[PDB]
């Protein structure tokens, strides 16, 4: 909030219940995100690149998942 | 002569290779040192 | 006694979309926020006059802020153990 | 630790500088923004639009990143490029100002 | 041997200098025998602004060569010859170019003349056509102006441009002194040649 210049859990903010302009919303990554990924050792220039997220939304799984052609960008 | 006490504690230690006078500090051929890679992400340069 | 000094000074900027559409007016403003009524540099500033020179509202690089800072060189009126001019105070001392 | 000895051998306050601009006739760096500049105009607009709000664009776009994307591509930038490599032991910053609603502006697809 | 190549190719580094010769070539026979005789060789030469340009070829174990106080009678005699002298050359083996004594004696007559210029080569520079070697690129002096103009649309100072040590073999064969600029055009792979320009430094010694 920036009239009170803090920040504030969102169990708490059920009375205030809007926002307004000036105010900084820290949000869940979705669908067609762009997030860097990196793979170390980092010795070429594609070792970081920036893929769109697609979220799975299926809780069993907790791995990266990436396609078998972009492996050679990162020597994975 | 006979003593014992007196020792060198360290001379019970059996020297196990040739060199252990041989000191030269040089890098270690086989240390990863330069490259900056984490502890747990060492999986990665396992061969296959 | 008053008299007339020129200071140099960069600004902060933290809207510069906002203050470049009226850039003397609005720089005239900052300044007697920052400037009037606080010693500095030797000097109280008494009273703010007009800018000798400014500078285009560069956009901060080391930071993500979006925000600009501009330079300013402002000539102003002051009330120049000497004296002690402790900077950020609104009064001299030179008891 | 031993550093492994080789051994090689070999007024606080600047002047301050006069922002000279080279005339627009002079003017030899190339009339096409490069991708790192139009990625930090980009980037420029959209956060002074997550601070600010304000725009000029008839369309209505729900993300920063779009309207600054757009803004650069249809040519109403509100910032311009200062180009500079120079300054001199004179005090004397020389620099050349480019507008990008005049620039040609990179792929970025 | 070096002493054969060398006196062809020197007279070629003459006429690269695009200076005329003044004393008259002798033949191989008489300058190997005089080299070993008088442990020199000296040739003369003058340039287009009409100075008198010196050379002189040392044998290995020649009588300067040695010691110091001969060869510091040797160029101060030299030097107290009545002539405009707008540069002086040594060649000397390569090993001597490590004889600190003998670049001494050059560097304090030096600075006792200072109004010319003096300096001391090895054998290798002079022992074949440089210019003409394939691995060398074409360099070529440019004019103080053409420097400057060409400085001033990059907005650069002469030192930030890439440096080029005096010594270097096709520097000394252009005649190129420090505070000079070169132009050099470079065979390139990925543009098909390419020109640079470089600022000479003093020379290595």
């Amino acid at each position: 909030k920036q009239i009170t210049q803090s920040v504030h859990d969102i169990e708490g903010l059920k009375q205030d219940f809007r926002l307004e302009v000036g105010d900084i919303l820290y949000r869940d990554v979705v669908t067609g995100d762009v997030a860097f990924f990196n793979r170390q050792p980092s010795l070429e220039r594609s070792s970081i690149g920036v893929h769109r997220i697609v979220v799975l939304e299926n809780p069993k799984i907790s791995t990266f998942q990436m396609n078998v052609s972009a492996c050679a960008w990162y020597n994975a | 002569g006979e003593d014992s006490s007196m020792d060198d504690i360290s001379a019970y230690s059996s020297p196990g290779l040739f060199g252990e006078d041989i000191i030269d500090r040089l890098d270690d051929p086989f240390s990863i040192e330069d490259v900056d890679i984490s502890l747990d992400v060492l999986d990665n340069l396992a061969p296959q | 006694m008053i008299d007339q000094k020129i200071f140099e000074t960069t600004l902060n900027i933290d809207d510069p979309t906002n203050f470049c559409t009226n850039v003397e007016a609005h720089l005239l403003k900052e300044l007697e926020n920052i400037y009037v009524g606080k010693c500095f540099k030797n000097s109280f500033i008494l009273n703010i006059t007009g800018v000798i020179q400014r500078s285009p509202c560069f956009i901060m690089r080391t930071n993500n802020s979006g925000r600009g800072y501009m330079h300013v060189r402002f000539s102003a009126v002051v009330s120049y153990s000497s004296v002690y001019y402790i900077p950020g105070r609104q009064q001299a001392s030179a008891t | 630790y031993v550093e492994t000895e080789e051994e090689n051998l070999v007024f606080v306050q600047a002047s301050s500088q006069t922002l000279v601009i080279i005339p627009d006739n002079e003017r030899i760096t190339s009339n096409v923004l490069t991708t790192f500049e139009a990625t930090r105009l980009v980037a420029v607009r959209a956060q002074q639009l997550a601070i600010n709000g304000s725009t000029m664009l008839k369309k209505k776009y729900s993300s920063p990143i779009d309207i600054a994307k757009q803004e650069l591509f249809n040519r109403k930038i509100p910032l311009l490029v200062m180009r500079c490599i120079k300054v001199t032991p004179e005090g004397q910053k020389i620099v050349e100002i480019w507008n990008p609603r005049e620039m040609g502006i990179p792929l970025l697809d | 041997m070096a002493m054969q190549k060398l006196f062809t190719y020197i007279y070629e580094f003459i006429e690269y200098r695009k200076m005329v010769l003044l004393e008259e070539k002798v033949p191989y026979d008489k300058f190997v025998q005089m080299v070993l005789n008088t442990g020199f060789f000296r040739i003369n030469a003058e340039t287009l602004n009409h100075g008198i340009v010196s050379v002189f070829i040392f044998g290995a174990n020649g009588k300067y060569v040695h010691h110091g106080g001969d060869m510091r009678t040797l160029l101060t005699n030299t030097l107290n010859e009545k002539k405009h002298y707008e540069e002086l050359i040594l060649i000397v083996d390569k090993p001597v170019l490590s004889k600190k004594n003998i670049l001494d004696i050059i560097v304090e007559q030096r600075a006792a003349n200072p109004t010319i210029v003096i300096n001391i080569y090895p054998y290798h520079l002079f022992c074949i056509n440089i210019p003409k070697v394939s691995a060398i690129p074409k360099h070529k002096l440019i004019t103080q102006e053409e420097a400057q103009e060409f400085l001033g649309r990059e907005y650069l100072q002469p030192q930030d441009l890439m440096q080029i040590s005096a010594s270097d073999p096709p520097v000394v064969w252009l005649g190129g002194r420090p505070g000079d600029f070169v132009q050099i055009e470079r065979p390139s792979e990925t543009a098909m040649h390419a020109v640079v320009i470089r600022f000479i430094t003093k020379s290595k010694i």
